């Protein structure tokens, strides 16, 4: 529909009606100009008196000045409403857009979304501002012209109005012929270029067999076919421009001859004929203009509907739960959970998993690197609904507490921790506002990132310039872990990548203080088994099915798929 | 032969 | 450097001179005829008689008919020259491109070259086909018309030459102000949008912290800061259109009033003024046209100097090798060769390794499994020169052999085999002239491919449609090695990829029965270590340095990195 587009201009109707009013005034001025112009000319040819004084001044003053001023203020306020429309529409789209489930982001590509945002906002703002504007302008203009044609000479207007459609018909016929042939030429050239691209793509395989000059040969054959196609459309353009020229010639000279007959036979004055042919040329101009812009308008309105499908798409789950205790004990428990991805409901990435989390201890879990390993991390952040089971915190599920309080109480670090084009003091508390300097530097010293913080060109409050391309792996690792710790959450989750460029320093730091002294159930998903030797409670599952639990010496008491992996990886 | 017109308001 | 463009227009001089001639006569007709139109109106004011219409028609018939005739001829000829020049440039550039060394495609991109083979070639054809055309047309037209108006009335000529620079100056300075303002608006818009882009591009983390409302806040804050400036921009546009309209108004009415006074002064007939105003009219049209074209012309000549960056570019590898015996035995050897890439000479991948290959036997090799040992296959296929040592073939260096003959003798398979959008028998019998079809049948037997091709839509004459995306990679490797076997290669290159998810009996038959029972000296690389059983001469390396040789039975003794990797497989 377009009723949404109707509704999204309601606080702008004052500017709209003032714009349309001034538009109609400029229209009446522009169409009133030529008849008085011709009266002045019929003075300057027939009655060479000082009525030309009067006619010339009335030609200039009200007509030209009013038309110019009206057009100017019209375009000005149209640019105003263009700005206001773009602002409000872009703001509302972005405000709606971020409030959706993650599955929406998994389904749709990202660059498509931002291209949709920017390009289509500009497209629909151009649609309201420019195309509709000049369309209405030219239509009221041409209606005024044909009004003057039926007022001046019904004879002459009937002649030109049986004339003009013949021109339009033959021009459309031969132009469609021409454009179709040129499109065929474009298609064949595209075909040959696609062949050449497919050759040059994996071309080392071709160099394995030395076929290259034959690829040149077949390319040349395709191009020769293109050539023989092209001669015909050359002849077509020839014929088209021939016909158009001869037709406009014969109709124009018939106009002039019959008008001369009418004026010398004493039917209308000469200035009437003058104004008449003036109006014919301006009519042709306006008709060509509207015929040009109609297709661009159609493209715009076709582009418009891509926005509204996401303007008000209903999200599935809302953060309706609201609870914020002053503190907690940090008791987390799993309960026979059977999550699956919503995007592909065939599989079973989780099946009936239950385990508690000890307040204070360090719970550990490593998968077989093929099954569900990086999924509980998505469970614990309410990023999805769950199929079976229900995960509670302190007896209450995630749908009980406040969402912002939930993010306040539990942090998260990824394996590829992205940052923002901001300063460090910005990026250290990306979420939490109202932070003091001293807590940040204290946590950074606890983060052991403080070294490569201070040695920089601006040290503490430097900025992640060139889109943050001035750090490395272990750097942003320490940065993100600081970004975790600055909130001081009662519960932390840590799972890092396979590289782990920290030379055992950060692990010494956590198992010095942040694994024992910091009373937080810090669940660890680990790769490279560098921490399975040192933990508090270790489990391992495949797709939902646990094979081993307990402390790692029970894992040593039964090394089934525990010891086999660690003996494999040295 | 031009392709598209100029930009004006 | 532009004489290069001359250096390819050379075989087209006849079409060029004919086109220029017809362009000239068209322009001359166009610049003549309105003066005689003014002569006709001079008759309509005074000699309204039989001499009127005679003169009128004998002017307009010859003039307009010759104009449209020559214009049609000119358009057709420039169409033909566009086609011919585009064909010649595309063929020559694509031909010279493929003969470049492999390191070029290694360093250079792919889609950039496709752009360079389609779009800018189209652009450089458009240069000489359109921009030169309309530029020359309009400049000779403006010279002709300024000659006529200078000939008629030097007084009003001086009026026009005092007027038009004022219009052009004020329009240029105000449009510069305007365009600077609008570009400021657009840049601020992009600067505001990229923040939301950064949010939405990695929104998992901010959703993990729930600050999207603050993002919307700072977003609309930026956009308000934008539209405050946009107000000033629009006001400036209003002042621009005001000034342009007012100035053109006042200069035009001054021209008209002075012309009326000079007509009543009697020295100037009416038709003189008629010619003056009409010719002034086209002048403005022509000035508009040249101001439109000049920028796109500069764009085209800028795009033009990218195809000559490579169309005359020297190859870096000679191909003077010519040895081609009737048959060969195939003791390919090495001589302590070392190698690094030409991108970075410090990064070494090969250091001083030599080993022979006994003809007619199966010989495999796996290095440290970390080095890109496929570099050995690359130095087999003569894709690069070598720094140290030398590689030969049966006593003769691999260079001196004929290039096509070399690639005929030794075959190759990749890891991910690629194919074209041709029929499979064409994809099989690819780099070789029309060898009969029963050999393809024999290969499909030997590849064990004869079965599954019968379960296609046609069988043999079928084509791998949908851009080649309908077969699994197992049969892809199957048909790839089938492509090798139709060549009847004496020496063979084989390297199965990491998956090897096929029926796997074809692999042991490859080790034993497929090629191993014939004169097929085959070199094998493998990830799946099921091949290490069936072997004769296992060589193992590290960082391009040989450590062991002989059978794997000797490697049972020297299990260092061998037996370490045997159990690493399990
Ligand atoms: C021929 C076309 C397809 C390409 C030539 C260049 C065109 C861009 C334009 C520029 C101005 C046009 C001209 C504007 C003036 C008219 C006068 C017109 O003369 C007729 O007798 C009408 C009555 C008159 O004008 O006296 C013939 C067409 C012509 C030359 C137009 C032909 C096409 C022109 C030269
Ligand atoms: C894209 C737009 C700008 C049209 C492009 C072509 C115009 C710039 C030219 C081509 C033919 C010209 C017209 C040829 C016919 C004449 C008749 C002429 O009438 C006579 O001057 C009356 C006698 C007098 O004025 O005393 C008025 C200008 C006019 C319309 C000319 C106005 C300018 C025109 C339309
Ligand atoms: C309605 C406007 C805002 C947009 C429509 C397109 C305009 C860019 C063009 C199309 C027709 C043009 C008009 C055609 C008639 C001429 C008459 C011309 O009169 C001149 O002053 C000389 C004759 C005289 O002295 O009155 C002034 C410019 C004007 C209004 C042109 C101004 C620019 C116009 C409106």
């Amino acid at each position: 529909t377009l009723q949404k587009l109707l509704s999204y201009t309601k606080p702008d109707v004052a500017f709209l009606v003032a714009a349309s009013f001034f538009l109609i005034v400029a229209a009446l001025g522009e169409t009133f100009l030529p008849y008085y112009t011709g009266r002045a000319i019929d003075s300057i040819v027939i009655q060479k008196s000082m009525d030309q004084f009067t006619t010339a001044v009335v030609v200039v003053c009200l007509l030209a000045i009013g038309s110019s001023l009206a057009a100017g203020i019209r375009g000005g306020i149209f640019t105003l409403v263009f700005a206001r429309l773009n602002i409000r529409l872009r703001n509302c789209l972005f405000r709606s857009l971020v409030s959706q489930e993650t599955s929406f982001f998994d389904e749709n590509r990202t660059g498509d979304l931002i291209s949709r945002l920017t390009s289509d906002t500009t497209m629909v703002s151009d649609l309201v501002s420019q195309n509709i504007n000049i369309f209405l302008r030219n239509t009221v203009k041409v209606t005024g012209v044909v009004v003057f044609m039926f007022s001046l000479s019904w004879q002459l207007s009937l002649v030109t109005f049986m004339g003009f459609p013949i021109i339009m018909m033959v021009s459309n016929i031969y132009g469609k012929y021409y454009k179709r042939l040129s499109k065929e030429v474009q298609s064949a050239l595209a075909r040959a270029s696609t062949t050449a691209e497919e050759t040059i793509s994996a071309m080392k395989t071709v160099r394995s067999f030395a076929n290259e000059e034959e690829e040149a040969e077949v390319f040349l054959r395709k191009l020769q076919q293109v050539y023989k196609l092209n001669r015909k459309e050359a002849a077509a353009y020839m014929s088209y421009v021939w016909g158009s020229g001869l037709t406009l010639l014969v109709v124009q000279v018939s106009i002039l001859y019959y008008g001369g007959h009418l004026v010398i036979s004493g039917q209308m004055s000469s200035g009437n004929l003058i104004a008449f042919i003036i109006y014919e040329f301006v009519l042709g101009d306006c008709m060509e203009s509207v015929g040009s812009v109609y297709s661009g308008l159609m493209q715009g309105v076709g582009a418009a509907e891509k926005v509204f499908e996401f303007i008000d798409r209903q999200p599935t789950m809302v953060h309706d739960g609201s609870l914020a205790p002053d503190h907690l004990e940090g008791r987390v428990d799993f309960e026979n959970v059977t999550f699956t991805y919503r995007t592909r409901p065939h599989t079973q990435v989780l099946q009936n998993v239950s385990f508690s989390l000890s307040p204070g201890k360090v719970t550990a879990l490593v998968g077989p690197s093929g099954s569900g390993k990086s999924s509980c991390v998505n469970i614990l952040e309410n990023f999805y609904p769950l199929q079976g089971g229900r995960v509670l915190l302190d007896g209450k599920p995630i749908g009980a507490y406040d969402h912002k309080y939930l993010h306040r109480v539990i942090s998260l670090v990824s394996q590829e921790p992205v940052l923002f084009a901001r300063s460090i003091t910005d990026n250290i508390s990306y979420g939490l506002p109202t932070v003091p300097f001293e807590m940040v530097v204290e946590a950074a010293q606890k983060a052991n990132a403080h070294g490569f913080i201070m040695e920089l060109q601006d040290g503490y409050s430097t900025e992640t310039g060139e889109k943050g391309a001035q750090l490395s792996g272990g750097q942003k690792q320490r940065v993100a872990m600081a970004r975790a710790l600055v909130r001081n959450p009662p519960v932390l989750i840590l799972d890092e990548a396979t590289s782990a460029l920290d030379a055992e320093s950060e692990y010494l730091i956590q198992q010095a203080i942040h694994g024992n002294l910091q009373r937080h159930t810090v669940l660890i998903i680990a790769h490279r088994l560098s921490t399975v030797e040192r933990a508090h409670l270790i489990v391992v599952l495949d797709k939902g099915r646990v094979v081993q639990q307990g402390t790692h010496q029970q894992l040593l008491a039964q090394g089934g798929l525990y010891a086999k992996l660690v003996q494999r990886q040295m | 032969r031009r392709y598209q017109k100029s930009t004006e308001l």
